[PDB]
C-alpha cells in the first residue's frame, strides 16, 4: 500500500510498530520539532510515480519535509520519465524540485563497446565484429545493457552448441513471432483468414460480423472443393484462434453477431500466406 | 476373458482421462533438451532463469515440466536442496492469496506468523526454489504486478538462486508486461506447436491406442497390437482421422475421441471396429442449433417461419411482437377455415418461451420503461439453417411448409 | 421408475463402469424443459446407489453458500464453514480421504446450471478441472436447458463430454400417461381418456407435467356421464363442450370518474403525434400540461385544478398504468407513458360514452 | 403442526425477479415445512 511506506521509514530508523496515520504524525513530530542531534539522514525512493495519489500528500510530504531545517534530510527521485514534476506534481512542489533534474542519456556505441571490453578484461572469447554489431543493434535499437548482457549469454550458448550467433541471438530474442505461427496454422485457419481478407477488401471495413465472413468461407470452401462446414466448426476455430490474441472477438454471449478485428497488420498476413 | 478387460480399460481410462505422465514425447525432442539442460544448470549453480512456454490449450504445456522435472529431480540429492511451488492464476486470483499460498507451502507460518498481519517482510528479508506459475496471463491483470515485480527482483539479484517458469496461451503476453518487468524478464521462450503432418498423426494415434509392454497377458496384447495396426490402415478409419485433424490438431479432442470409442467396447466385441469410430466421430460432431430447433413445436415453427419473412421483407432490422402477431393473422386470415383459432395470451406465452430458449436476444436492455411488447427483437439463426431443420422435421403440415417456402 | 428411456441409461451405465475406475471430469447434459433430466439422473443414482450430493443452482445463490452446502452434506454422506475457492479445494482434500470415500467417484450433480455464468468468471474452469486440482477421483454433472455454445469462457477450457436427451412423442406420452391409471376403473377406459386429450392438445401443448395437469383436472367430468348410466359416442358428444372451453385457458389456470378521463386522455397523448392535437381539440382551423389541455378540452364540464387529481395522477403512477420517465427530483417537467391495452382502453370508453376511436390519429 | 401464513400487501410494487426466486426456491422444500400464499391485488386478477 502507498500509505504504508511510512511505517517503513520510521520501522527502518526507530523500529517502531504504527498505524500508517500515526506513523506518518510520529515522522512528521519528529522532522518538524528540534528534537535530538541525530546523525544526517540519507533516503533512497525507489519508483517515484508509483506512490502518486489523488489527494498527492505523500509525494507533498516527501519532497516538502526536506526544506525544513531541521529535517536534516537529503532525498533522491528516481524515475523514468522527466515530465513527471510538471504534469503529475503541482506548483508549489514542482518549483521545490525544479532546476535540479539529471537526465542520463543512453549509451552510445563507443561507451557500449567500453562497457564490453571492461566486461572482459584479459579475456579473449568473442571476435571484435560480433561486439561492435552487438553494440550497434542495442544502440540502434534500445541502448540497453541489460539486453545486450542477454544477447552475450545467448551467442556464447549458441557458439557451446562469430556473428552469426549474435544475429540469431538478435533475431531470436526481438523479433516476433506471429509469421511463424500463421505458417503453422491448419489450413481451415488459412481458409478463415483468406475470407476474413476477401471479406475486408469487398468491404474496406477493419470490423465486420461473423455471418459475412462465414459465407466468404463457405464460398471459399466451396471454390476449395472442401467440405461443407457446419456453424459450430467455425466457432470453434473462431473462438480458438481468438484464445491466442490472433483476432478480436466477445463470443461469450453473442455468436452470429461477432465483430472481428485484426491483431496484425493486413501486409503481414499477405507476406505469410502467399508462400 | 472379463478380467483383461477390466485392467485395460482401467489402464486406458487412467491414460486419457487423469493424463497420466508417458515416456512418449512427439516433435518436442527440441524443446525438451533445452529446458531439461537450463533446468540443470539451474539446479547444479547458482544460476537464475525466467523462461516462458507459449502454446495452444491441451497441448501438453504441463506434461513438459511433469517429465522434465521427474527426469531430473532424481538425478542426485540436489531434489534435497530444491524447493518447488505451484501457483494457479484460478485459485489465487489476490496477491493476499498468493502470498498466502506461498507461506503455506514452505511450511513458513510458523516462523511468519498466523494472524492476517500485511507485512510480507518475514519472507522478502530472508529471501535453491523453483516457482511454477499456471495460467500466467491471470498474474498480469492484478492491480500493480507486485509479486512478478518482486519475483524477476530476487531472480535479478544476486542473494538466492530461484527458477521462474510461467505458462501462458495468449501470444502477446510481452505487451501485457509493464516496462520496468518486461526489461527486468530474462527473454527465454518456447513455443509448442503441432509442427507434423497428418501421417505422424497417424503414427500418434497408433502408438496411443497400443497397449504398454508391462501388460500380463503378452499374446492378447500382440493380438490387440495387430489389430490397431490392421485398423491403422482402413480409410474410413483414415477419413475420420482426416476429419477430424483438419479441424483441429490438438492431442485433446483426440484423447476425447479415443475415451468415448472405447466406451462402447463390451464382452461381445473385445476388438473395436471402424463402424464404431465412425459413431464416435458423428455423436462427436452434431450441432446443438439444428437439435434444438428440431425440439420444438408447431406454433413455435410458424413464429419462426413469420420471423424469417420480417427478416427478408424489412433488411437486418429488428422487430418485436405486434407485427409478428399482424402477420400471422395476415396468414391465418388468407386460409379459408384452418384449425389455427388462439387468442394473444397463448401467442404471448409461447414467444416468452422462445425468448427463454435464448433464440431471441434484446438490444440495449431495459426493463419498466418498455414492456415486453413493443421490444426490440432479433434472430440467431440462418435461414439455411431453418430450411435444413424443417426438411428434417417428422410431421410439418403442407399448409406451413408451402407459406414457409412463399 | 423410466419408460423409454434406456439407450441413456445404457450409456451412463457403461461411462460409470466400476466405482474404483475413473471417467470424464466433466460432463454436460442438455435437454428440453419436459425431458425429465432431473428425474432420470437422481433415479439412476439411488438405483446405483452412489455417493451423490444433489445441489440446487437457484437456492445457493452465493459462492459461500454454495460450497459451505456441498462441504456439509459430503460430510453428512461421509461444522465447516469455508470462504475461498483455494479453502474450499483443501479441505476437499481434507475431506474426501475417508475410507468410504477412498476408492469410489465422487459424483456433484449441479442442476439449473443456466445462473453459473453470471455468479463468478473463473468458477466454472475451476469446477471443470476439478478432477486434475484434486486429483481424488471426482466427476462433476451438469444440468441445464441452453446448450455448451453459451457456457463457453473466452479464455478457452477443458471441454466436457456433451450429452442429448431424446424428445419424446405421441406413443412415448401415451405410455408415461397410461402407466399411472387409477384402479377405480379399467386401464382401456384410461387409454382412450388418453387418446382424446393428445387428439385435441398435441398440437400446442407438448409439456408431459402441463397435459397431464389437465387430464388430472378434467378426468371427473370425463368418467361423471358413466356414473349417471363403454359408449363412445355418448361420452364424446356429452363432453366435447367441456373440451372447448378448457382450451379456451391452455396456459392461464371500476375506476372513479375522473380517473376514466385521465386514463383516456394519457391514452391518446401516448398514441396521438402532437401535430394532430389541434386538429383533432382546437374548434377552429408526453409532458403533463399536453395532458392537462387535452383533458381540460375532453370533459365538458370546467373541472377545477384540486389537489386531488394530482393524488389521482400519483395512484395511478402507482398502480403500475402510467409510468414515470423523467428524474423523480424533476416534477415540474415529468414524461409519462401509457401501457394500457387498445382492448382495455376500448372497454373503459364504452362504459363512458365515449368514442375513442375517432380520435385515433393511426386509425384514420 | 401449524402452517405458516404469509401476507405480500402491494405486489404491484414488487419487484418481479425477487418473487420468482421465493417461490422456486419454497417449491423444493414444501415437505420441510408447509407455506401458503395470500395474494391482495388491487386492480384485476389479470395482473398475475
Ligand atoms: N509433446 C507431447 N508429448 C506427450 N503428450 C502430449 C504432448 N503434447 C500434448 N500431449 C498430450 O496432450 C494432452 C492434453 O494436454 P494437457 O496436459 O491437458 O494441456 P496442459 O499441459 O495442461 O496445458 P494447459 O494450458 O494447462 S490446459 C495430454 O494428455 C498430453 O499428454
Ligand atoms: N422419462 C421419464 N419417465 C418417467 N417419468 C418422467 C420422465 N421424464 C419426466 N417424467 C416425469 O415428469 C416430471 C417432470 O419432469 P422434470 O423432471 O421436471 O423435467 P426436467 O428435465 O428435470 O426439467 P427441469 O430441470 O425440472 S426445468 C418428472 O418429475 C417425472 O415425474
Ligand atoms: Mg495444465
Ligand atoms: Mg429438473
Amino acid at each position: 500500500e502507498p500509505h504504508q511506506v511510512y511505517v517503513q521509514i520510521l520501522q527502518k530508523l526507530t523500529g517502531q510498530k504504527a498505524t500508517a496515520n500515526h506513523a506518518a504524525e510520529l515522522l512528521a513530530k519528529q522532522f518538524c520539532t528540534r528534537g535530538s542531534p541525530q546523525e544526517t539522514t540519507v533516503l533512497l525512493v525507489d519508483e517515484l510515480d508509483l506512490l502518486w495519489t489523488h489527494k498527492q500528500d505523500i509525494m507533498y510530504n516527501l519532497f516538502d519535509w526536506p526544506t525544513h531545517k531541521e529535517a536534516r534530510l537529503v532525498v533522491l527521485a528516481i524515475a523514468n520519465t522527466m515530465d513527471l514534476p510538471e504534469r503529475i506534481m503541482m506548483n508549489r512542489v514542482s518549483s521545490r524540485l525544479g532546476l535540479t533534474r539529471m537526465c542520463f542519456q543512453p549509451y552510445t556505441y563507443s561507451q557500449l563497446q567500453q562497457i564490453l571490453r571492461s566486461r572482459l578484461k584479459h579475456l579473449k572469447a568473442f571476435e571484435d565484429d560480433a561486439i561492435q554489431l552487438v553494440a550497434r543493434k542495442v544502440a540502434a535499437l534500445s541502448g540497453d545493457a541489460r539486453r545486450c548482457l542477454d544477447i552475450c549469454r545467448r551467442a556464447t550458448e549458441i557458439c557451446e552448441f562469430t556473428i552469426a550467433h549474435s544475429m540469431e541471438a538478435v533475431d531470436e530474442m526481438f523479433s516476433s513471432s506471429y509469421i511463424t505461427a500463421i505458417k503453422n496454422s491448419s489450413v481451415l485457419e488459412q481458409s478463415f483468414l483468406r475470407a476474413i481478407l476477401a471479406e475486408f477488401r469487398r468491404s474496406g471495413l477493419e470490423e465486420a460480423t461473423f455471418q459475412q465472413i462465414y459465407s466468404q468461407h463457405v464460398a471459399l470452401c466451396r471454390m476449395e472443393g472442401l467440405p461443407y462446414p457446419t456453424m459450430s466448426e467455425t466457432m470453434a476455430v473462431c473462438s480458438h484462434l481468438g484464445s491466442c490474441r490472433l483476432l478480436l472477438v466477445e463470443p461469450s454471449r453473442n455468436d452470429l453477431l461477432l465483430r472481428v478485428r485484426l491483431n496484425v497488420s493486413q501486409d503481414d498476413v499477405l507476406y505469410a500466406l502467399k508462400d | 476373458h472379463t478380467e483383461c478387460l477390466s485392467q485395460v480399460q482401467r489402464i486406458l481410462r487412467e491414460r486419457f482421462c487423469r493424463q497420466s505422465p508417458h515416456s512418449n514425447l512427439f516433435g518436442v525432442q527440441v524443446q525438451y533438451k533445452h529446458l531439461s539442460e537450463l533446468l540443470k544448470r539451474t539446479a547444479l549453480h547458482g544460476e537464475s532463469n525466467s523462461v516462458l512456454i507459449i502454446g495452444p490449450r491441451g497441448s501438453g504445456k504441463t506434461m513438459l515440466i511433469n517429465h522434465a522435472l521427474k527426469e531430473l529431480m532424481e538425478i542426485e540429492e540436489v531434489s534435497e536442496n530444491v524447493l518447488q511451488v505451484h501457483l494457479n492464476g484460478l485459485l489465487q486470483i489476490n496477491d493476499k492469496i498468493a502470498l498466502k499460498e506461498i507461506t503455506r507451502q514452505l511450511n513458513l507460518e510458523n516462523v511468519v506468523g498466523d494472524k492476517v498481519f500485511g507485512s510480507f517482510a518475514e519472507n522478502l528479508s530472508f529471501l535453491p526454489v523453483i516457482f511454477i506459475l499456471d495460467e500466467f496471463d491471470l498474474f498480469a491483470h492484478h492491480k500493480n504486478q507486485t509479486l512478478l515485480y518482486n519475483l524477476f527482483d530476487i531472480s535479478q539479484s544476486a542473494q538466492t538462486p530461484i527458477a521462474v517458469i510461467g505458462l501462458t496461451c495468449r501470444l502477446d503476453i510481452l505487451e501485457l508486461l509493464e516496462k520496468r518487468v518486461k526489461s527486468r524478464f530474462s527473454h527465454r521462450q518456447i513455443h509448442l506447436m503441432n509442427s507434423f503432418g497428418f501421417p505422424q498423426y497417424v503414427k500418434i494415434f497408433k502408438e496411443q491406442l497400443s497397449l504398454p509392454a508391462e501388460f500380463p497377458d503378452k499374446v492378447f496384447a500382440e493380438k490387440w497390437n495387430e489389430n490397431v495396426q490392421y485398423l491403422s490402415e482402413d480409410r474410413s478409419v483414415q477419413e475420420v482421422l482426416q476429419k477430424h485433424f483438419n479441424i483441429s490438431k490438438n492431442l485433446r479432442s483426440l484423447h476425447m475421441l479415443l475415451m468415448l470409442a472405447l466406451n462402447r467396447v463390451t464382452a461381445s466385441h473385445p476388438f473395436m471396429t471402424a463402424v464404431d469410430l465412425m459413431e464416435a466421430s458423428q455423436l462427436c460432431s452434431m450441432d446443438s442449433k439444428a437439435n434444438i430447433v428440431h425440439g420444438l413445436s408447431v406454433l413455435e415453427i410458424c413464429l419462426i417461419i413469420a420471423m424469417k419473412h420480417l427478416n427478408d421483407i424489412y433488411e437486418e432490422e429488428p422487430f418485436n411482437f405486434q407485427m409478428v402477431y399482424n402477420e400471422f393473422q395476415k396468414f391465418v386470415q388468407r386460409k379459408a377455415h384452418s384449425v389455427y383459432n388462439f387468442e394473444k395470451p397463448v401467442v404471448m406465452k409461447a414467444f416468452e418461451h422462445l425468448q427463454q430458449l435464448e433464440l431471441i436476444k434484446p438490444m440495449e436492455r431495459t426493463s419498466g420503461n418498455s414492456q415486453r411488447e413493443y421490444q426490440l427483437m432479433k434472430l440467431l439463426l440462418d435461414n439455411t439453417q431453418i430450411m435444413n431443420a424443417l426438411q428434417k422435421y417428422p410431421n410439418c403440415p403442407t399448409d406451413v411448409r408451402q407459406w414457409a417456402t412463399s | 421408475v423410466v419408460l423409454c428411456r434406456e439407450s441413456q441409461v445404457s450409456i451412463l451405465q457403461s461411462l460409470f463402469g466400476e466405482r474404483h475406475h475413473f471417467s470424464f471430469p466433466s460432463i454436460f447434459i442438455y435437454g428440453h424443459t419436459a425431458s425429465g433430466k432431473t428425474y432420470v439422473t437422481q433415479t439412476l443414482l439411488k438405483t446405483l446407489e452412489l455417493p451423490h450430493v444433489f445441489v440446487n443452482c437457484v437456492e445457493c445463490f452465493t459462492l459461500r453458500l454454495l460450497l459451505e452446502q456441498i462441504l456439509n452434506k459430503l460430510n453428512h454422506l461421509s461444522e465447516i464453514t469455508c470462504e475461498t475457492f483455494n479453502d474450499f479445494v483443501r479441505l476437499f482434500k481434507q475431506v474426501t480421504t475417508a475410507e468410504n470415500l477412498k476408492d469410489q467417484t465422487v459424483y456433484i450433480v449441479l442442476d439449473k446450471a443456466e445462473y453459473l455464468r453470471d455468479m463468478e468468471a473463473n468458477l466454472l474452469p475451476g469446477f471443470l478441472r476439478l478432477q486434475e486440482l484434486a486429483d481424488r477421483n471426482v466427476t462433476v454433472l451438469f444440468l441445464s436447458e441452453i446448450v455448451w455454445e453459451k457456457f463457453r469462457p473466452n479464455t478457452g477450457c477443458f471441454e466436457p463430454f456433451v450429452l442429448y436427451f431424446p424428445d419424446y412423442s405421441i406413443g412415448n406420452l401415451q405410455k408415461i400417461l397410461s402407466h399411472d391409471h387409477p384402479p377405480e376403473y379399467s386401464a382401456d377406459f384410461y387409454a382412450a381418456y388418453i387418446n382424446i386429450l393428445l387428439g385435441v392438445f398435441y398440437t400446442v401443448c407438448r409439456d408431459l407435467k402441463e397435459l397431464r395437469h389437465l387430464a388430472v383436472l378434467n378426468f371427473p367430468k370425463y368418467c361423471e356421464p358413466v356414473v349417471k348410466g363403454r359408449d363412445t359416442r355418448k361420452l364424446w358428444r356429452n363432453i366435447e363442450p367441456h373440451l372447448k372451453k378448457a382450451m379456451q385457458t391452455v396456459y392461464l389456470r371500476e375506476l372513479p370518474y375522473y380517473s376514466k378521463f385521465i386514463l383516456i386522455a394519457a391514452y391518446l397523448a401516448s398514441y396521438n403525434p402532437a401535430r394532430t392535437d389541434k386538429r383533432f381539440f382546437l374548434k377552429h382551423h408526453f409532458p403533463l400540461d399536453r395532458l392537462l389541455a387535452i383533458l381540460y378540452s375532453i370533459v365538458d364540464s370546467r373541472v377545477a385544478p384540486t389537489a386531488n387529481i394530482f393524488s389521482q395522477i400519483t395512484s395511478l403512477v402507482t398502480l403500475q398504468l402510467l409510468t414515470l420517465v423523467g428524474h423523480d427530483d424533476q416534477l415540474d417537467g415529468p414524461k409519462y407513458k401509457c401501457t394500457v391495452s387498445l382492448d382495455f382502453i376500448r372497454a373503459i370508453a364504452r362504459t363512458v360514452n365515449f368514442d375513442i376511436i375517432k380520435y385515433l390519429y393511426d386509425f384514420l | 403442526s401449524p402452517p405458516v401464513v404469509v401476507i405480500l400487501k402491494d405486489m404491484e410494487s414488487f419487484a418481479t425477479k425477487v418473487l420468482q426466486d421465493f417461490i422456486i426456491i419454497s417449491s423444493q422444500h414444501l415437505h420441510e415445512f408447509p407455506l401458503i400464499l395470500i395474494f391482495g391485488i388491487a386492480t384485476s386478477p389479470i395482473i398475475i
